[PDB]
């Protein structure tokens, strides 16, 4: 599941060779990217559209604990490393979109909603690695704003309740990859997320 | 960031911020950005007239994110509000 | 507000950078250039001449990082866009290709947001990476005046040759296998210093495109002299009007529909012209006008309608007068003709110098001229060295045939196979010449080819059926051109170019004709123009505006051309105003009764005003 | 045209600029901005002290005097203005206003150049223990220590930027006076003899090409895609081509700067 978007099921992934290859260059930039659609819509299902009986992420975390301290199997440690930070990159993305979307808590209701509630608990129990990815997630939203990139984009309102943000997460989560054959508003939207 | 800062240059001041450079639970937290310790005092009392405007231009954006420094060194345009909406809710009560 | 300061901002960076690259030239010529004009000018050395320069490029570092890694990162961008369209498919509105690329504010920038966090470990995969590049004019300011001190300071301290190595011709020049790809903007690559302007080839397409009137203005813009058709027709149409508009003497012509008249009241007026003139001063010209007799009326309609007419003359493939063979054959595929030499009679060099005349009085004027010519023949008039290249536009069969024989050469048995052949220096001419065999060399025929000079015959096949056999019509039909267009007015545009501004557009684009015309009755009118045959569109556009082909720029009709609907009557016909291609038609509530009054109108190929 | 309360002249009675400074010094004179055509009327209703010229050899011989025994040079006027600003503006003036003549500042300007002294009061006018009376400056005795400092950093350059632009800009006239301040300027820049003059020589051209830099580029960007004005400052950039270049990286890394950040 995790190291999934990698090899070829359906997709221009696949049938990168003749057919969709005119002279090996086409290879090289189709090559040196891995999919995370897939990946993206499991993570997205298990955090937020599925209710709060919070018993299979415990089960998710529990085994990728477990082989994260394996020793007695040779080569087992460094292929859970690279399972581990894979998926936390995928919990990132999905926390960054989900905060980004909901509003400060103007009413001092001191809630936290519940989606953005399980991202923190997969954080905390792997905390020297969702420490690490989050640093890499963080750079990769102010390195725009560093320099003139722009985007533009426009003003959007801020979501009140929990069920407007899961409105606009589902639609960029829940797509179907591909089959085969105004400028401030950014910057200061780029460095909310930061 | 002993030296005051003087020179109105975005190109000189870059250059300065630049050339310049057991039990678990005993571990501490050690803030040295590109050295020496610092304190959120120090820098606060350094920027004190950008902070000014910072709290009173951008006070519905950046003055209501979560711990945000910019409503607690608030003067009274922010008291005015908290005091009065917290009396009102208890006179309601 | 804030991309127009920054765009401001990177234009002032320009000027200063302009002038460090500019007074850094005069560092070499100093003594001969600075320091004897002006009365008071400091002396430089040679050991602060190398300080002075690595002081300028460690300031200029900084921002070469700064343009590179934007630049970079823009470029792998942009071809992985390329690269999904091959491999994706059609259909799927994520496309790129797809017609929606051509949405809620929050919508939107979650997927800005979405896409860098997934670029930044290198996922992006089969999702078309956001990027507004029109947002990117002040990189593109940087970049531009980075370009131009490397573009000089390199001083300081094209023609595809390859014979041999052959790739089947499908997609090695796809333009000559299919002819019909000549869109007015059609891009390079569909038809077919330096390191750096060819490591961001596609960034620099967009650019010049996008940002031509700010960028391109300047004075030393790459993207004004890697600008392609649409600059350089702007710019030639600049440069004959400037001559067309000059001029004070005009002059009369005077012919007669009838074929074998056309032909012989054509050659006496412009033999005439010529007389009073002469050779070295051009035939310049401030305005022709000709009008046909037994039907009154002058105007530029009756100009374009001669154009055609005086074309067709020659297209056909009938005798002449005397006052003897037709002097055009397509040895290729059809539409694309070639002179035919023949017995090689004064009279015969007239008529293919005097064709040459009525080429450049066309792009004088901007009309079009039905006269489709090769690449090849079309290239020596413009006078670029011809190749071995272009020849696959001869025709795509013999070159075809031809190239499987250096192919197959590249093998040691290929010595016993050339034994089979036993080929000689000797070529059979087509039945166009009546055959016979010709020699390359002296002594050809005693001689057999053999593998180790397959490299040396190819090359003498060529040129021999390109140049030698057409030297006197080609060497006829330049002056013909010569004569009425200047020497420094034709160099900067290409033999693809040239093509676009006499022909105009290969087919009627009614895609563009909807774009180019202005006025339910409309669709209906569209709906039956889409569907009618491509065989009287010709006949439509000659009923429209007296030629059977569109100009390749909106431009090229002075005045726009108009349709404008009368009240309703179904008794009438439609009528068309040559001279200012303005089309009346009644206004008619039926869609399919309507098209029997335009092909009434179409088959009269008559014109009156 | 000016006007004077003391001497009466009003609403149609005016009185000339060169009247204004002689005639009318410390009077209630000030300029009005009205009805352009007009003459003089200041022997009317005045003893007109202008209206007499004396010996012309003699004021240029007092002038060379003046330049070679005092130091007065370097005093400016009531009004802020350096000498040499004063001039470069008559030249400007009256290059305009003579052109409308039916049938000695040109001279005094082309010689004032020639001496180092004048040249480096102009250049580094603004300059720290350099004081312009009218400035905002110049005052800072009684402020607290911070307020001090924040203003001994920062010099001021707003007088060298109007010498500089009027001598390429408004100084349309003939390029004598300009090649006279580069002539005095590269000599003094290649002299070896007098200790300690080459670092001097070299601080004042360093501060004069970042003025001529500063209006080079103002009117490069002011103007779309050669006027005379620009080709002025293309030939101060050539005469001083070592000294030019740098100066030119340092402003275009300053314009860059804000959009790379
Ligand atoms: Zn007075
Ligand atoms: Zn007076």
């Amino acid at each position: 599941m995790i190291m999934f978007g990698s090899q070829e099921n359906k997709d221009p992934l696949s049938a990168s060779s003749r057919i969709g290859h005119l002279l090996p260059e086409e290879q090289v930039y189709l090559n040196q990217q891995s999919g995370t659609i897939r990946l993206d819509c499991f993570t997205h299902c298990l955090i937020v559209k599925c209710t709060a009986d919070i018993l299979l992420l415990d089960t998710l975390l529990g085994t990728l604990v477990k082989e994260l301290q394996n020793k007695y199997t040779p080569g087992r440690r460094e292929e859970a490393i690279a399972v581990t930070m894979r998926f936390l990159r995928s919990v990132a993305r999905v926390f960054v979109i989900l905060s980004v979307e909901m509003a400060s808590s103007k009413k001092k209701n001191n809630f936290i909603p519940q989606p953005i509630g399980k991202c923190k608990r997969v954080f905390q129990a792997l905390l020297p690695y969702a420490v690490e990815e989050l640093c890499n997630v963080a750079e990769s939203l102010i390195v725009p704003v560093r320099m003139g990139i722009a985007r533009p984009t426009a003003p959007f309102t801020l979501a009140s309740t929990s069920i407007d943000a899961m409105q606009g997460s589902e639609e960029l989560f829940s797509v179907e990859p591909l089959p085969p054959r105004s400028y401030l508003t950014s910057a200061s939207s780029l460095a909310r997320a930061y | 960031l002993e030296v005051l800062p003087t020179k109105m240059s975005y190109a000189a001041n870059l250059k300065n911020v630049m050339n310049m450079q057991p039990p678990l639970t005993s571990f501490r937290p050690q803030c040295s950005f590109m050295g020496m310790v610092i304190s959120h005092d120090m820098l606060l009392g350094r920027w004190r007239l950008s902070l000014e405007l910072f709290g009173r231009v951008f006070m519905e954006d950046v003055g209501a994110e979560p711990g945000s420094i910019l409503t607690e060194l608030g003067g009274f345009e922010v008291k005015e509000s908290k005091f009065r909406r917290e009396m009102e809710k208890l006179r309601n009560q | 507000s804030y991309l127009t300061s920054a765009s401001s901002l990177a234009r002032a960076y320009s000027i200063v950078i302009r002038q460090i690259s500019d007074l850094m030239g005069l560092i070499p010529k100093y003594n001969h250039l600075v320091y004897s004009q002006i009365p008071a000018a400091v002396k430089l050395t040679y050991q602060d001449a190398v300080n002075l320069q690595n002081y300028v490029e460690e300031k200029l570092i900084p921002t070469w990082n700064w343009m590179v890694s934007i630049m970079d990162s823009t470029e792998a961008q942009l071809r992985y866009g390329s690269a999904l369209a091959s491999a994706g498919d059609p259909g799927h509105p994520n496309h790129p290709l797809h017609a929606s690329q051509n949405m809620s504010a929050r919508g939107d920038f979650l997927n800005y947001a979405l896409s860098l966090m997934r670029s930044h470990n290198d996922e992006h995969s089969d999702v078309l990476p956001v990027l507004d590049v029109c947002s990117l004019k002040h990189v593109a300011y940087v970049f531009q005046a980075l370009i131009y001190w490397i573009k000089a300071m390199n001083q300081q301290t094209g023609c595809i040759p390859p014979n041999p190595f052959e790739v089947p011709l499908a997609e090695a020049i796809p333009l000559a296998d299919q002819p019909h790809l000549l869109q007015p903007n059609a891009r390079k690559e569909d038809l077919f210093h330096d390191m750096l302007l060819g490591r961001w080839r596609l960034s620099l397409e967009l650019f010049g495109r996008v940002f031509m009137e700010d960028v391109g203005a300047e004075p030393g813009s790459i993207l004004t002299e890697l600008g392609g058709f649409e600059v350089k027709e702007s710019k030639f149409r600049r440069e004959m009007e400037k001559l067309r508009n000059q001029q004070s003497r005009d002059l009369s012509l005077e012919v007669d529909r009838d074929r074998d008249l056309l032909i012989q009241q054509t050659m006496r007026q412009l033999n005439n012209h010529f007389g009073r003139r002469c050779a070295t001063t051009p035939m310049a010209v401030h305005r022709v006008k000709v009008t046909f007799k037994d039907e009154p009326g002058e105007g530029s309609g009756v100009a374009r309608s001669f154009y055609t007419a005086i074309a067709q003359a020659f297209l056909s493939n009938e005798k002449l007068p005397n006052l003897n063979a037709p002097l055009f054959y397509q040895p290729g595929k059809r539409g694309f003709y070639t002179p035919r030499p023949g017995k090689n009679t004064e009279a015969r060099l007239n008529c293919f110098r005097n064709i040459g005349r009525i080429l450049g009085l066309c792009l004088l004027q901007n009309e079009l001229c039905p006269i489709t010519l090769n690449r090849h023949v079309i290239k020596v008039l413009l006078g670029r060295k011809v190749n071995w290249h272009d020849f696959a536009f001869f025709d795509p069969v013999m070159y075809e045939s031809l190239r499987q024989l250096i192919l197959a050469s590249q093998s040691s048995d290929a010595d016993a196979v050339f034994s089979a052949m036993d080929l000689a220096f000797a070529i059979d001419l087509c039945k166009e010449e009546g055959g016979g065999q010709v020699e390359l060399i002296p002594n050809g025929v005693n001689i057999p080819v053999t593998p180790q000079n397959v490299y040396e015959y190819v090359r003498k096949y060529a040129e021999h059926r390109m140049l030698v056999v057409a030297e006197q019509p080609l060497h006829a039909m330049r002056k013909g051109l010569l004569d009425v267009l200047p020497k420094n007015s034709l160099e900067d545009l290409t033999a693809e170019d040239f093509r676009l501004l006499v022909n105009g557009c290969g087919e009627v684009n009614v895609q563009m004709l909807i774009s180019f015309t202005s006025f339910q009755f409309k669709r209906w009118f569209w709906s039956i123009v889409e569907k009618m045959s491509m065989t009287e569109r010709q006949d439509l556009v000659y009923f429209w505006t007296s030629s059977p082909s569109l100009p390749a720029s909106e431009e090229g009709f002075q005045p726009m051309p108009s349709i404008t609907i009368r009240p309703p009557d179904d008794q009438h016909l439609p009528t068309a105003n040559t001279c200012i291609s303005r089309l009346y038609v009644p206004l008619y509530s039926s869609k399919q009764i309507l098209k029997q009054k335009l092909l009434l109108a179409i088959k009269t190929k008559n014109f009156g005003f | 045209i000016f006007e004077c309360r003391t001497c009466g002249l009003l609403e149609s009675l005016c009185c000339c600029t060169e009247c204004a400074r002689v005639c009318h010094k410390g009077h209630d004179c000030k300029l009005k901005r009205t009805s352009p055509t007009a003459y003089c009327d200041c022997w009317e209703k005045c003893k007109c002290k202008t209206l007499i010229a004396g010996q012309k050899s003699a004021r240029l011989d007092l002038l060379y005097r003046l330049l070679t025994a005092t130091n007065l040079v370097t005093l400016p006027n009531s009004r802020g203005e350096h000498l040499l600003l004063f001039l470069v503006q008559t030249v400007a003036r009256q290059t305009v206003e003579h052109c409308q003549y039916r049938p000695f500042a040109q001279l005094a300007l082309e010689r004032v150049l020639q001496d180092w002294n004048a040249l480096k009061s102009m250049i580094m006018f603004g300059s720290q223990e350099n004081k312009d009376p009218l400035s905002a400056s110049s005052r800072i005795g009684h402020l607290l220590p911070e307020e001090q400092v924040y203003l001994n950093q920062q010099s001021g350059t707003i007088r060298l930027d109007c010498f500089t632009h009027c001598l390429i800009v408004k100084c349309t006239a003939d390029i004598l006076l300009l090649d006279t301040l580069l002539g005095t300027l590269v000599k003094e820049l290649q002299n070896k003899y007098t200790p300690g003059r080459r670092e001097e020589a070299i601080a004042v051209t360093m501060r004069f090409l970042r003025s001529v830099a500063r209006v080079f580029v103002i009117l490069s960007v002011e103007m779309a895609s050669i006027p005379q004005p620009i080709g002025k400052c293309k030939r101060v950039f050539q005469a001083l081509l070592p000294y030019a270049v740098e100066e030119l990286c340092n402003v275009a890394e300053s314009l860059i700067v804000p959009v790379r950040m």
